[PDB]
């Protein structure tokens, strides 16, 4: 046995790190952890975002129906009204409607050549659970969300996020909220390809109908390039020609794959979603 | 190289091999069933078959009596050979013994065999039996046989 | 010494919910201080690994090694223990999930050499460990086929980027 | 009438519905005592669950060897499918292909091979042509081939299968074996079966004959996958038992005037009794000859 | 000659776990139809063989008591008779060995 | 080490700075001793520096907890969920100010090897090179040594 | 999965019959080839 | 372990007996109701008196209510394995029988209703100063609805159902140490009538192995 306490203490700390790593503890809400003041956290949330929220509206936006029903069940179990707590349902609906109309206006003005179906799919992707939950989690919305279950269900988190938008709309108005939607939802299109957000089937069928609407002849498929035709790794470039004029060209490992890719390229050009299109303008409105 | 070498190398040399085989054969004649290492039983089985042939020559054949005197170390067994074992096989031309492999010996895991003179009074060994003629395969072959015999007579 | 293997049969799981699937039974058993080498015993524990309880018992019954008779004795008492204590319905519905050997506590003795020289011999001991799981033996993994090889090769050709540039 | 795909869906639903009904009759988990009367493991008693526990479950209590070698069960002296639920306290024995007298097992395997051929025949022809399953004649094993009487469309009245076609039927049979499907059994009243097989005239006549034979008018139904048929007796547990299987010949039965009944024929051997290539070829040749049930 | 270097565990595992070193699975095991215990196809059932040997030992002990000394092998054939049995016509002139038990079912009188 | 450690690509949190800049530092938790000598510099930072630092960063909630401790620590938490603990043991007031300001400016991503000193989602405007980019086309797309109209 | 050989499952009665059957076929096949020039030979 | 060291002044201090002093056999057909009577009653009255001797303020009328509370609380300890509190509610004879078989099992038991009020069927006392200790045993009759759902070590339902109440007629015997100043009334054992209906069947199937015969041995009918 060696004299001393420092080495033993240090080894205890390491034994406690290893024990925790072997059995990671079940996660808990940040509010349940130490160093939490809800009122201070609410105020910082608005200040981080450079938004002049109304603290009464902002707090209600975080209150969910599930948290109210469970809070009452706990009250009944303990035999304990003062729980006249308003949910975020009304704010959620207002924010959801505004976001959809606002995103539709942003996208219609930017890409006038996209049909309504495409714009609707883009709005559905931007306001979908996956995108909205990612943005909400990285804006501390989940920490401030009052929910019955933790981790907060994705549908609940999405509802809370749009409730916060509703609170902003009442607090600051449509113009200020539109900038918020531009800076945290429109940005989520960065790098995305058109058909990575708008999931379509049979692009050639869609292309033929669009060209008919434009009074353009049906596209003829032709082989522009070819390599390794008889091998296990072919390359094909299929070009689509309208009146013997090239509209689009697409590569693929098979002629069928190359042709379908060429149709997608034609659709991207027709709708103004080319990879090299003018980037979205985030500059302050004049 | 051991091409065409029909005899095993056992014991301490050629003489000891014969003595080892003789003691086994003497045990077999007395008890009519013995168990021993498989290789040694296989070696001795040839001698046990030929001993019966000498016994069939009769106790008046001096050559047969000398052979029996050498191979049977217990002399009460010589009357048994000429008067019990050899008469029992009077109507056979061979196949006096049966040799079957038994589970490996416990101590040294040696391969083991049981050998007996057929027609002894001891409880019968659990001999291997071929599948019944009533099995699916054997019935399908019986039909094929019946069919072939009918076509030949026609 | 450590004796954690004997404590794994004392874990009590919470009752399952109505919708959850049937949880297979797990039975841990071992034998300590076997007068046999862990290196030789490893070849026997490796043999029955993954087998059914009845196939493992059949292979060990006709093996000539001394460890075979010891493992078979451990498997029989783990089979009986499974049905009697661990609520296993069918005694044949078991397979060898884990089976290995471990070094035991050994003794040292002198081995005499010529010229007044000597060596130290270890009188070796080993442990044998087995884990039985309720159910049929998991099917063996089929060997990789040409279609899978080509599919993986093309997948590597499609995952390659332009390195050290924009 | 119903399409072929819809007809199977209807029959399976009726089969499943009747199976569920019989299961509901069982109150909680009543217990039966099944005594083993076999030569080995003498005196073993199985305390099993009435109408749920099958002979196979009793084999599972013994060892894997019983489960692999047991092809049929002898329940109170009566041949019993391995997957047929036991209904009462009784005595049980297990039968293998290699028993001294495997006559009952041979018939069970012999009947199941015919039922697998019917499944192949019904699903092989193009949708244009109509296939009407008739019956599986009970022919002795020594006859050399198992046979199944079928009636084909009038369009195929001058068509005889080619060797490649016969090989195509065999490849379909071997896919059924590879699927390793259990032979599910159901003993239902004549009324239930008559509803299942209403669309087929031959089955209705066959079902009526079987019901008349038995005082309680219960008919034995079997199913493999999605194919349901009416049987003469107990069947083998699974289709994986078959190892060598080939549809040998198709004969046109006489008289042909009323209807042209085509006798499809095959021969098979289980895994336990598989034959050498040379011997198997000789059995295939005799199987190709016409068998006349007596 | 002595090792120039210690052999690594990586190298040693390749040698020790090479398929040539592993125990091979036996495919010739089967159930004995008489007793249900396991046997190899080419080898007599261990359970049945032991049963035969045990009865054989009892008969040989009885033969000893009748002979009552070394070098007393008879010059006539022998028959084993069990309780409730009497010498047959073909058992006359043969040494009778009497066993105090019932004839085993597997021991058919011939 | 590079081979002995993990790596990542240059990235941001929610495309920060594209539409607007959002400070990623969200919370600061100080643990100062009232009497410990090792907390002398931390006590002086709480008397004159922390209040002015909070005025400049209204989006960061600072939690100062005075309790017995041998090693005073500051715990920084970021919007992406990263948690960073930094000891201020025996540090001067100026040293602590520098550390706290650094925590304020960091994104919260792992401080590990960054493979590339740049990131872009649109590396090409004119079309990424492929083997046919600079190859001419031939009449009827005929291959080398290919007989036409045979 | 256990290996088998040609007479493993054959009964006492069927082993001689099978031996005779295959033997006769072997002899018949060899006798059927004794006249190559009467059986469409290739050009000499 | 049967006896500690010899020639020791200290001895083992037992707090309970192993059996019922005079086993109460319940009349046949009692489940349906759901001279000798006096003789049995007189024996109970005598025994009751020596119970009221050591403890003056004892009421037979109050016991059946107390007995039910002891019973319910004792069985509730099995649900949470509250073994420290169980020793106060049951004797050392009862404790092994209750807990030994459930050490690695989960028992979910509940009390639903009492169909018939509990009736003190018999009261009896031990022979005075067995070893300086006198014990009083009070047999009680309980007709109540209970729910039991035992699980195995892997959380799989092993016996009973968790929501279906079933009728239970069981005559629980209690026992107290009258001489001991801190003695209390504690569930001592259970009387199982021979005519009692068979228990509900278990879920799993069982195999009863036949005789394991050595090669020399043969199987007999
Ligand atoms: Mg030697
Ligand atoms: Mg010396
Ligand atoms: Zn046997």
């Amino acid at each position: 046995v060696k004299k001393g306490f420092r080495a033993a203490f240090r080894f205890q700390k390491e034994l406690e790190r290893q024990r925790l790593l072997r059995c990671p503890p079940p996660p808990v809400r940040r509010s349940e952890k130490p160093n939490w003041d809800y009122h201070a956290e609410i105020q910082a949330f608005g200040h981080r975002l450079q938004e002049n929220f109304s603290l009464d509206l902002l707090k209600t936006a975080f209150v969910n129906s599930c948290y109210i029903k469970s809070e009452e069940a706990k009250r009944q179990q303990l035999g304990i009204v003062l729980l006249n707590l308003k949910s975020n349902q009304e704010l959620s609906e207002q924010g959801t409607s505004f976001s959809q109309t606002c995103l539709t206006q942003f996208l219609e003005d930017e890409y006038p050549d996209m049909p309504t179906e495409g714009i609707k799919n883009l709005v559905d992707f931007l306001t979908g659970e996956e995108v909205v939950c990612h943005v909400a989690r990285n804006l501390a919305v989940e920490q401030l969300t009052l929910s019955e279950e933790f981790p907060v269900p994705p549908a609940v988190l999405q509802q809370t996020f749009f409730a916060v938008i509703g609170a902003l709309l009442q607090s600051s108005g449509p113009e200020r909220t539109a900038l918020f939607i531009r800076d945290f939802l429109i940005t989520q299109m960065t790098g995305k390809e058109l058909f990575e957000m708008w999931k379509i089937i049979n692009p050639m069928g869609l292309l033929v109908e669009e060209l008919k609407k434009r009074n353009v002849s049906a596209p003829e498929s032709r082989l522009t390039r070819q390599s390794g035709g008889t091998t296990a790794l072919p390359l094909y470039f299929v070009g689509l020609y309208c009146d013997k004029k090239l509209i689009a060209e697409g590569p693929g490992e098979t002629v069928l794959v190359a042709e379908e890719e060429a149709a997608r390229v034609a659709l991207r050009k027709l709708y103004g979603f080319t990879e090299n299109r003018r980037p979205w303008n985030y500059s302050k409105p004049k | 190289i051991s091409h065409g070498r029909v005899f095993r190398r056992m014991g301490l040399g050629p003489e000891s091999r014969i003595h080892l085989l003789r003691n086994l054969l003497t045990g077999l004649v007395r008890h009519e069933r013995i168990e021993a290492p498989w290789a040694r039983v296989d070696e001795m089985r040839g001698y046990a078959e030929k001993l019966i042939d000498y016994g069939k020559l009769g106790d008046t054949n001096e050559r047969a009596m000398r052979m029996a005197d050498f191979w049977l170390t217990e002399k009460d067994l010589i009357p048994k050979l000429f008067q019990v074992l050899a008469p029992r096989y009077k109507d056979q031309t061979g196949g006096y013994t049966r040799m079957l492999q038994i589970p490996n010996r416990s101590l040294d895991r040696a391969k083991m065999a049981v050998i007996e003179y057929k027609g002894n009074c001891l409880p019968p060994l659990p001999l291997p039996r071929r599948d019944s003629h009533l099995t699916l395969l054997n019935q399908l072959l019986q039909g094929l046989r019946q069919d072939l015999r009918q076509s030949q007579e026609a | 010494i450590s004796r954690k293997w004997e404590k794994k049969n004392k874990i009590v799981y919470p009752p399952q919910l109505p919708g959850e699937p049937r949880r297979p039974a797990e039975i841990y058993h071992c034998r300590r201080q076997i007068k046999y080498s862990k290196d030789k015993m490893w070849y026997l524990a490796k043999l029955i690994r993954g087998m059914s309880i009845d196939q493992a018992l059949a292979q060990l019954e006709f093996n000539d090694k001394k460890g075979a008779k010891i493992i078979k004795e451990v498997l029989l008492e783990a089979q009986d223990m499974a049905v009697r204590d661990h609520n296993v319905e069918f005694r044949s519905n078991l397979y060898i999930a884990e089976s290995t050997s471990g070094r035991g506590q050994c003794l040292k003795r002198i081995r005499y050499h010529g010229r007044g020289r000597f060596g130290i011999m270890e009188k070796v001991y080993c442990h044998y460990f087995v884990k039985l799981v309720e159910g049929p033996p998991p099917p063996p993994e089929p060997p990789k086929t040409a279609v899978a090889h080509a599919k993986e090769y093309i997948q590597q050709l499609r995952s390659r980027t332009i390195v050290h540039t924009l | 009438q119903l399409s072929p795909t819809e007809l199977t869906e209807m029959r399976n639903d009726l089969f499943n519905k009747e199976k569920a009904r019989q299961l509901s009759l069982t109150p909680r988990t009543e217990k039966i005592e099944v005594k083993h009367v076999g030569k080995t493991d003498p005196g073993t008693v199985f305390v099993m669950n009435k109408n749920i526990s099958t002979p196979y479950s009793c084999a599972m209590h013994l060892s894997e060897w019983y489960c692999r070698k047991s092809i049929l069960a002898l329940v109170d002296g009566q041949p019993w499918d391995m997957y047929k639920p036991l209904t009462k306290s009784c005595e049980i024995k297990f039968l293998t292909f290699k028993d001294c007298d495997p006559g009952e097992v041979n018939k069970a395997y012999w009947r199941s091979c015919a039922m697998m051929m019917g499944c192949v025949i019904e699903r092989a022809f193009k949708d244009e042509y109509m296939v009407n399953l008739v019956r599986a004649p009970e022919v002795p094993v020594i006859s050399g081939a198992f046979c199944y009487d079928v009636v084909l469309d009038s369009k195929l009245d001058e068509w005889m299968p080619t060797k490649e076609n016969l090989r195509s039927f065999t490849k379909d049979a071997h896919a059924l074996i590879y699927k390793d499907l259990p032979f599910e059994t159901l003993e239902v009243e004549a009324k239930v079966a008559l509803e299942i097989f209403q669309h087929s005239k031959y089955k209705v006549d066959f079902i009526e004959e079987k019901a008349s034979q038995n005082p309680e008018r219960i008919v034995k139904l079997h199913r493999i996958g999605d194919f349901i048929d009416v049987s003469e007796g107990p069947l083998i547990p699974r289709t994986s038992i078959c190892f060598q299987y080939e549809v040998s010949a198709v004969h046109n039965l006489q008289p042909t005037q009323p209807s042209l009944i085509r006798r499809f024929q095959g021969v098979s051997l289980p895994v336990h009794l598989r034959a050498h290539f040379t011997i198997w070829d000789k059995l295939l040749e005799r199987s190709r000859k016409m068998v006349t049930e007596d | 000659a002595a090792p120039k270097n210690r052999r690594t565990i990586e190298v040693n595992r390749c040698r020790r776990r090479n398929p040539q070193k592993l125990i091979k699975v036996k495919n010739n095991i089967d159930v004995c139809p008489e007793c249900g215990h396991l046997k190899q196809k080419h080898v007599l059932c261990a359970y049945c063989y032991e049963k035969v040997c045990k009865e054989t030992a009892e008969i040989r002990r009885q033969i000893g008591k009748q002979e009552g000394g070394p070098f007393k092998a008879p010059t006539i054939e022998t028959v084993v008779l069990y309780t409730g049995e009497t010498p047959s016509e073909q058992d006359q002139g043969k040494r009778i060995i009497e066993r105090d038990r019932k004839r085993p079912s597997w021991f058919t009188q011939n | 080490t590079a081979r002995g450690t993990p790596s990542r690509f240059l990235a941001s949190v929610l495309h920060n700075g594209l539409g607007r800049y959002v400070q990623q530092l969200q919370r600061l938790s100080f643990s100062v001793s009232r009497d410990g000598a090792s907390s002398r510099g931390a006590r002086e930072f709480v008397e004159r520096e922390v209040i002015d630092f909070a005025r400049r960063n209204p989006g960061v909630v600072i939690y100062v907890n005075s309790r017995p401790c041998c090693v005073p620590r500051v715990v920084a938490e970021y919007l992406n969920g990263a948690v960073r603990e930094e000891s201020i043991h025996c540090k001067s007031v100026e040293e602590i100010s520098t550390l706290v300001q650094k925590l304020a400016d960091q994104s919260g991503l792992d401080v590990i090897r960054i493979r590339k000193p740049f990131h872009t989602d649109n590396p090409s405007i004119q079309g990424q090179w492929h083997p046919f980019t600079n190859k001419p086309t031939t009449f009827r797309g005929l291959r080398p040594r290919e007989v036409q109209d045979p | 999965k256990s290996g088998t050989w040609w007479d493993e499952h054959l009964s006492e009665e069927n082993v001689p019959f099978i031996k005779q059957l295959v033997s006769d076929e072997d002899k018949a096949q060899l006798a059927s080839k004794l006249c190559p020039l009467k059986d469409e030979p290739w050009p000499i | 372990l049967v006896i500690p060291p010899e020639k020791s002044d200290r001895s083992i201090h037992l707090a309970c007996t192993a059996g019922i002093f005079d086993a109460y056999v319940p009349p046949e057909g009692d489940a349906r109701i759901s001279t000798e009577r006096m003789k049995k009653t007189m024996a109970s009255q005598v025994s009751i008196r020596r119970i009221k001797d050591y403890d003056a303020n004892f009421k037979i009328k109050d016991f059946p209510e107390k007995a039910k509370d002891i019973f319910i609380e004792a069985h509730l300890c099995l649900n949470n394995s509250d073994h420290d509190r169980l020793h106060t509610l049951v004797t050392e004879h009862c404790f092994p029988d209750m807990t030994w078989d459930i050490k690695y099992k989960t028992v979910r038991w509940s009390f639903v209703e009492s169909l018939e009020p509990s009736h003190v069927v018999q009261v009896r006392c031990s022979s005075m100063m067995n070893q300086g200790n006198v014990y009083g045993q009070i047999t009680v009759r309980m007709h109540t609805r209970q729910t039991l759902a035992i699980y195995d070590r892997f959380g799989r339902l092993m016996y009973g159902q968790e929501d279906v109440p079933k009728d239970v007629l069981e005559y629980v015997v209690f026992e107290k140490q009258l001489t001991n100043p801190y003695g209390s009334w504690r569930m001592h054992t259970k009387i199982v009538p021979p005519w009692a209906p068979p228990k509900q069947p278990i879920l799993k199937t069982v195999m009863i192995p036949g005789p394991q015969l050595k090669p020399e041995e043969e199987y007999e009918e």
